[PDB]
């Protein structure tokens, strides 16, 4: 599922700015 | 048509008289723009209490003013630091904006000084936390709750675009909840006073709209883009373009093929069609209408305007609090000393602030 794919993106954490 | 005469009576006049708050509203942040207030306290008039938060230049701590005993957030910058990573700019920027500035849902400054090691600024303690945080804990908003925040958003994103600023900064981790549910807007390192267009590459992956990916340049409808991005992110629990790294997310967001959850509704999927626009002649907020494109959507009908900003909606979402000072909202961060040197850094440097 989309939210499976989600949480394997390892992005659900806080997310940094680039720069 | 789709109003009846008072209906449209109504509505147009609702408009003008948003014209006329905007109006005088740049009237008083140019003053405030042109005149900063600086130095407004120092170090020992307060007690650390806790670190909020850490990043790259310094931290935000809880403190207690000794003499009061009321609690604010005080971010420390560090000179030498905010140098070396090429931030001097952003710094006094963010500083010139917060006491310029005044909107129910943008944090106030409420003291600035500086001192041989360190910036500080002093800022309401907004004890509610991160929207993040809430919204990773229970999932997905629903949409009423969604447009609620959406609402306080849109206003201020109008605020803000009429005095010629963009944001650039938008995502839920960025947003703090008060004591009484609203929404607190507090970084301002990245945003930028633009009558027309700027280039720079600046925000958060999932965040970032097309034109800012793409080497074009271009303009305040960014921020429109990252208000569709949150909505969809508020009402899902995840963003629509997401992916292992950022050179993928990217790739996504510049196609702008955009998916939906099953549980949308018609009204949403609409509205965020609109606002997730890659093409900018069709992207709300964008458009001869301007903000009004968006105030008027039918997801928005339910929406009193003016009584969000007089504060006078009840929130969907009152975070506890067990007394002054309580920090249980907030995670938890290492605490280092704040070493003040004996000699002045970087003093030419900071002259502004
Ligand atoms: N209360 C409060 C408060 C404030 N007035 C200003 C800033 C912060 C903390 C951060 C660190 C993560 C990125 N956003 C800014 C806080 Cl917690």
């Amino acid at each position: 599922t989309t939210y499976a794919d989600f949480i394997a993106s390892g992005r659900t954490g806080r997310r940094n700015a680039i720069h | 048509g789709h109003m009846g005469n008072a209906a449209a009576a109504k509505k147009g006049s609702e408009q003008e008289s948003v014209k006329e708050f905007l109006a005088k509203a740049k009237e008083e942040f140019l003053k405030k723009w042109e005149s900063p207030s600086q130095n407004t306290a120092q170090l020992d008039h307060f007690d650390r209490i806790k670190t909020l938060g850490t990043g790259s230049f310094g931290r935000v701590m809880l403190v207690k003013h000794k003499e009061t005993g009321n609690h604010y957030a005080m971010k420390i910058l560090d000179k030498q630091k905010v140098v070396k990573l090429k931030q001097i700019e952003h710094t006094l920027n963010e500083k010139r904006i917060l006491q310029a500035v005044n909107f129910p849902f943008l944090v106030k400054l409420e003291f600035s000084f500086k001192d041989n090691s360190n910036l500080y600024m002093v800022m309401e303690y907004v004890p509610g936390g991160e929207m993040f945080s809430h919204l990773r804990r229970i999932g997905r908003f629903s949409e009423p709750h969604a447009r609620f925040y959406a609402a306080q958003i849109v206003l201020t994103f109008e605020y803000l675009h009429s005095l010629d600023l963009i944001y650039r900064d938008l995502k839920p981790e960025n947003l703090l909840i008060d004591q009484q549910g609203y929404i607190q807007v507090t970084d301002f390192g990245f945003a930028k006073r633009v009558k027309g267009r700027t280039w720079t590459l600046c925000g958060t992956p999932e965040y970032l709209a097309p034109e800012i990916i793409l080497s074009k340049g271009y303009n305040k409808a960014v921020d429109w883009w990252a208000l569709g991005v949150l909505i969809y992110e508020m009402a899902a629990g995840y963003p629509p373009f997401f992916a292992d790294q950022p050179i993928q997310i990217y790739e996504k967001i510049v196609s702008g093929k955009v998916r939906f959850p099953s549980h949308f509704s018609s009204d949403l999927k609409d509205l965020l069609r609109n606002l997730l626009q890659v093409d900018l002649t069709k992207r709300f907020g964008n458009l001869k209408n301007g903000v009004n494109d968006i105030k008027n959507h039918k997801w928005f009908a339910t929406t009193d305007w003016i009584a969000i900003y007089q504060r006078k909606v009840e929130a969907p979402f009152i975070p506890k609090f067990k007394g002054p000072g309580d920090t249980s909202n907030f995670d938890d961060y290492e605490e280092e000393e704040i070493r003040v040197s004996i000699n002045e850094k970087c003093g030419k440097e900071f002259t502004e602030f």
